[PDB]
């Protein structure tokens, strides 16, 4: 890794934020130089605002072009909502079923692995003999694979004993009844 | 609740830039600037929508022109390098002779230039590998994913080699079947 | 068709 020549970076983000689907929409145009946001257009505000000194000129210059400000204010409909509609089918309503597996580790530890699922809202529970274990449970938290699936690991610290049935239970919008995987001493 | 983000950048003096849509942290697509074609993150996205690729190039031209202005306006203040955190992990839990995928997840860095090499037993591997573009983060740093499909063997050992201006030396991230 | 939003140009002859 050579070439210490100084770098200069410009980033544009148009963030459409949705609440209860189309019900409430907010549009955020952020302009960022060298990782610092310098000026933005917040649909809640309705005009450009400077975030740092560096952004002041653009705010004024763009604000003074009133035909553009209107284009922008409409964008929550012409862009944000329009786009929401086009993508919903394969994004908002994407459902992939988790795959669940159990296996022991040492540190004894039990490991529940839930992989390959979408969306990321999920509930994973441990059961000892059908008594939910709410303590001694340590989770890896959501992990985004980058391929539109998630994975996570939930660990139960426990000293097993034959005659004990451990269950990992998973709830997720992709399935109707919880998935369960059982592991025995 | 959800968020869609059209994210684009121009970088100087490298003269690199990208255009992409992000849904809740996932790439919907980006535009291949050279081929001027829309590249859907998952093939099946491409049958339920389309996008005017040329538009991206126009946007990138505006981005570049504005960069050039900001560069001078800042009086040539350069970006500060932020080295990434790197993490290797598998698509699913590993069972020998069951095909899996190794994931190199490069995160929390800027500017968006990295070098990533897959190292099997210390040797470079390129067979079947793939990667993502630079994905956006709220603090304006970047994410990037590299992928290496593989057969889990007990003799085989793996490394993800990552270089970036914010690092004093390549960052190696190890993974073996244990 | 998915819609693109277009960034504004900055003032080229600055004050």
């Amino acid at each position: 890794m050579g070439d210490t020549r100084p770098r200069f970076l410009w980033q544009l983000k148009f963030e459409c934020h949705f609440f209860n689907g189309t019900e409430r929409v907010r549009l955020l145009e952020r302009c960022i130089y060298n990782q610092e946001e310098s000026v933005r257009f917040d649909s809640d505000v309705g005009e450009y605002r400077a975030v740092t000194e560096l952004g002041r000129p653009d705010a004024e210059y763009w604000n003074s072009q009133k035909d553009l400000l209107e284009q922008r204010r409409a964008a929550v409909d012409t862009y944000c909502r329009h786009n929401y509609g086009v993508g919903e089918s394969f994004t908002v309503q994407r459902r992939v079923e988790p795959k669940v597996t159990v296996y022991p580790s040492k540190t004894n530890l039990l490991v529940c692995s839930v992989s390959g699922f979408y969306p990321g809202s999920i509930e994973v529970r441990w059961f000892r003999n059908g008594q939910e274990e709410k303590a001694g449970v340590v989770s890896t938290g959501l992990i985004q694979n980058g391929d539109w699936t998630f994975q996570t690991l939930v660990m139960l610290e426990t000293v097993p004993r034959s005659g004990e049935v451990y269950t990992c239970q998973v709830e997720h919008p992709s399935v109707t009844s919880p998935l369960t995987v059982e592991w025995r001493a | 609740e959800h968020v869609i983000i059209q994210a684009e950048f121009y970088l100087n003096p490298d003269q690199s830039g990208e255009f992409m849509f992000d849904f809740d942290g996932d790439e919907i697509f980006h535009v291949d600037m050279a081929k001027k074609e829309t590249v859907w993150r998952l093939e099946e996205f491409g049958r339920f929508a389309s996008f005017e690729a040329q538009g991206a190039l126009a946007n990138i031209a505006v981005d570049k022109a504005n960069l050039e202005i900001m560069t001078k306006r800042s009086n040539y203040t350069p970006i500060t390098n932020v080295p990434p955190e790197v993490t290797v992990l598998t698509n699913s839990p590993v069972e020998l002779r069951e095909p899996n995928v190794l994931i190199c997840f490069i995160d929390k860095f800027t500017p968006p230039v990295v070098n990533v090499t897959w190292l099997r037993n210390g040797k470079p591997v390129t067979t079947g590998v793939s990667e993502t573009v630079f994905l956006p983060r709220e603090d304006h740093l970047f994410r990037k994913f590299h992928y290496l499909p593989f057969l889990p063997s007990t003799e085989d050992v793996y490394d993800c080699r990552v270089e970036h201006w914010g690092l004093d030396e390549p960052l190696l991230k190890h993974w073996e079947f244990d | 068709k998915m819609r693109m939003a277009t960034p504004l140009l900055m003032q080229a002859l600055p004050m």
